[PDB]
């Protein structure tokens, strides 16, 4: 298995990490590389499929 | 063209990476010679 580096995304990996989420607490948090800190709580927005 | 307002739904993504700099549109033609519909 030989595996190479070009000028492209390099979208070729495995799985990142997963865990379990936490609600009504402040804590951390990292969706999709995308960092910040809060409470999470059940949100009723409806947000549109993408 | 119709008047009226409506947005447009993000489809599709690719990463490619290459260089478009002139492009044509494609038909499909069927035989009865061939005969072609009404289009705009
Ligand atoms: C398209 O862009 C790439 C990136 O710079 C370049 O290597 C390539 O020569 C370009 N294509 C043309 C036809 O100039």
């Amino acid at each position: 298995l030989s595996f190479e580096l070009l000028h492209a995304p390099a979208t070729v990996c495995g799985p990142k990490k997963s865990t379990n989420l936490v609600k009504n607490k402040c804590v951390n948090f990292n969706f999709n590389g995308l960092k910040g800190t809060g409470v999470l709580t059940e949100s009723n927005k409806k947000f549109l499929p993408f | 063209l119709p008047q009226g307002f409506s947005a447009l739904e993000p489809l599709v993504d690719l990463p490619i990476g290459i260089n478009i700099t002139r492009f044509q549109t494609l038909l499909a033609l069927h035989r009865s010679g061939w005969t072609a519909g009404a289009a705009a």
